[PDB]
């Protein structure tokens, strides 16, 4: 609660790239990072696909 | 065409998703944990019927 977050959301104001945030904590499974080979019904994208979908930038401030 | 959502339709994994919730349903459940069961249907869906880990998570789910 010192607002680190809200600064990562004024430095990508700042650098009018866009902004998206990722919660690594306590998680032990690359799985999440990697997501799954797809060949599994379910099998889902590691996050860093949906940051860079959603931001619709190959440089946004991750 | 026989099937009409009969048999092969249910996969024996969304059955248990099914029972959960039909179990839970009644209960007047704290949204907190229904979020958590929530999370562990999807992993149930990310996860085959054939692995220890599954079993696991179905026991915790049990
Ligand atoms: N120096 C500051 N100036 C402006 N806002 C601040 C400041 N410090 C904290 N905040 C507020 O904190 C909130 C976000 O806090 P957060 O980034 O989640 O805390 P933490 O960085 O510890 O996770 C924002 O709404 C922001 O306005």
């Amino acid at each position: 609660g010192v607002g680190k977050t809200s600064i990562a959301r004024s430095i990508a104001r700042a650098l009018n790239r866009e902004y998206f945030r990722f919660s690594v904590g306590g998680m032990t499974d690359v799985a999440e990072i990697k997501g799954h080979r797809r060949t599994y019904v379910g099998a889902m994208p590691g996050k860093i696909i949906q940051c860079l979908k959603k931001t619709k930038t190959e440089n946004p401030l991750i | 065409i026989i099937k009409k959502e009969l048999g092969l339709e249910k996969d024996d994994k969304d059955a248990i998703e099914e029972k959960f919730r039909e179990r839970l349903k009644e209960l007047v459940v704290p949204k907190h944990v229904m979020d958590v069961v929530d999370e562990e249907l999807s992993k149930l869906g990310l996860l085959d019927n054939h692995s220890s880990e599954f079993n696991v998570t179905r026991n915790y789910l049990d």
